[PDB]
């Protein structure tokens, strides 16, 4: 429990009371930049698998349709 | 039947106050309305370093010959500095009353700051600070002042940061000396076997040369976690009323009610229309949270439910403690100097007794609800303070559902 969790030394920690600080300081001021900062650092790891899922899904659909398409030579 | 404190004023504005008594030894002091609150972060240790330099010789009495004089009559020489006041006081015999006053005159004006001494006192001050960190409760109360008065001149310590200490020069000191040592901001206080007319004549003879010319409580917390220390010191405070607000007396009675941690002390530190009212406790890590819970309950209790008898206890307790008359000369005068600097007058003990006896339980819980209930505290912890609760738990403990 608390008190026996870990041993740190000389780490001072300042803080403020909730009612003494604005609720969403610079929210959209820096929030947007940060969210955008974040998306950059992760978009190349996340997005291209889902991009090729979209290509495979479309491909499958279209291929399936063509498959269902009647052979011109069929029954002729 | 306590003798009244008689106050006179010179042209300079130096109020010469004295309270005669039978005791044949006296405590003559000079108080000055100058502390770390009047410093502007470029001279943050000027009062402390001048307090070190003030006994190392003057122009008329060069060097240790000065202190040879205060050895010659067997007198004792003391000085202290707070965030708002500076005091230079001498305990001596009655018959040595003139020369002592003359000595005090040199200490406030005509003082000499030797460059040689400046380096020696810098090493003294630097080293002491380098070892001052040892005193935890001083570290915790400095942390409490810093986090409670963030961005104001009341956050900065009396000693100042080592930085300034190293970076200080005679001229700077000279400034602080020539700026914050004005005659209207000075009280010559005497207690014990002194005559007021003789002391007034001595103040007219010497010391007649002294030249004549808000704060915001940031409720927050500072925690210095260092797990190698054996014990933890935690101080929790709220904003105090100030010197001139009479409900201080009622708050003192509340402190007398409180009086689980190895050491539990309540404080009501007052500055000019501000202050810190709270509790400091020093405890083992594995008890800290329980202490806090205990402490908050008491406070809340007083604000919520307080009986008549305990109030009487506090009234009486405060009474005896407030009793300072003939407690000691040093105390007596200290009270004269602080009373003339803060209230502008010496409040007699009969007025204190009247303000104590008008306090009942209803106005005590009203004033405690005004100052303790649903208030944002300042928290300062030092030591193994991991189990010390964070700000939401303390803030939620500042009220009851």
């Amino acid at each position: 429990e608390f008190g026996n969790l870990a041993r740190i030394r000389h780490v001072i920690s300042y803080s403020l009371s909730p009612f003494e600080q604005r609720a969403f300081p610079s929210y959209f001021s820096k929030g947007i930049p940060n969210v955008l900062r974040r998306t950059r650092e992760r978009i190349l790891r996340v997005a291209p698998p889902f991009v090729v899922v979209y290509l495979i899904y479309t491909w499958g659909n279209q291929e399936f349709e063509q498959s269902k398409r009647k052979n011109p030579a069929m029954y002729e | 039947s306590v003798p009244e404190t008689q106050v006179s004023i010179l042209d300079n504005g130096l109020r010469v106050a004295s309270e005669q008594s039978s005791h044949a030894t006296c405590t003559v002091g000079v108080w000055i309305d100058a502390g770390s609150r009047y410093e502007t972060e470029k001279n943050n240790g000027a009062g402390y370093f001048l307090e070190h330099l003030a006994f190392k010789g003057t122009k008329n009495r060069p060097g240790n010959a000065l202190e040879k004089e205060v050895e010659s009559i067997g007198a004792h020489l003391n000085a202290y500095s707070t965030r708002e006041h500076t005091a230079y006081l001498i305990k001596a015999l009655s018959k040595d009353l003139p020369k002592v006053v003359e000595l005090l005159a040199d200490i406030v004006q005509n003082s000499s700051l030797e460059d040689s001494q400046i380096e020696k006192e810098r090493d003294v001050i630097l080293r002491e600070m380098q070892e001052n960190d040892a005193s935890m409760q001083n570290v915790v109360f400095d942390y409490l002042h810093a986090t409670a008065f963030q961005g104001t001149p009341l956050a900065q310590a009396v000693e100042g940061p080592s930085e300034n200490v190293r970076r200080l020069s005679r001229t700077d000191l000279t400034d602080y000396l020539n700026r914050h040592y004005k005659a209207p901001r000075m009280v010559l206080a005497a207690a014990g076997g002194v005559e007021h007319q003789q002391l007034l004549d001595l103040a007219q003879k010497h010391l007649s040369s002294v030249s004549r010319v808000p704060c915001r409580f940031t409720g927050s917390e500072i925690r210095h976690r260092d797990d190698a220390l054996p014990l933890a010191h935690v101080a929790i405070a709220v904003e105090g009323p100030g010197w001139a607000n009479p409900d201080n007396v009622t708050l003192q009675v509340a402190n007398a009610i409180i009086g689980l941690c190895q050491s539990f002390q309540t404080f009501n530190i007052s500055y000019s229309d501000t202050g810190l009212l709270g509790a400091h406790f020093v405890c083992d890590a594995m008890s800290i949270d329980d202490m806090v819970f205990f402490l908050q309950g008491q406070w809340m209790r007083l604000c919520t439910s307080a009986t008549e008898s305990e109030v009487t206890r506090g009234k009486n307790i405060l009474r005896n403690a407030l009793v300072s008359h003939l407690d000691g000369t040093t105390p007596v005068c200290e009270d004269i100097g602080r009373s003339l600097l803060t209230y502008g007058r010496r409040i007699p003990l009969a007025e204190w007794e009247s303000r104590i006896q008008e306090v009942d339980a209803q106005m005590l819980r009203d004033i405690c609800s005004k100052y303790f209930y649903d208030q944002c505290p300042a928290v300062a912890g030092y030591g193994p303070i991991e189990q010390l609760p964070d700000y939401n738990r303390i803030r939620s403990g500042m009220f009851w559902l």
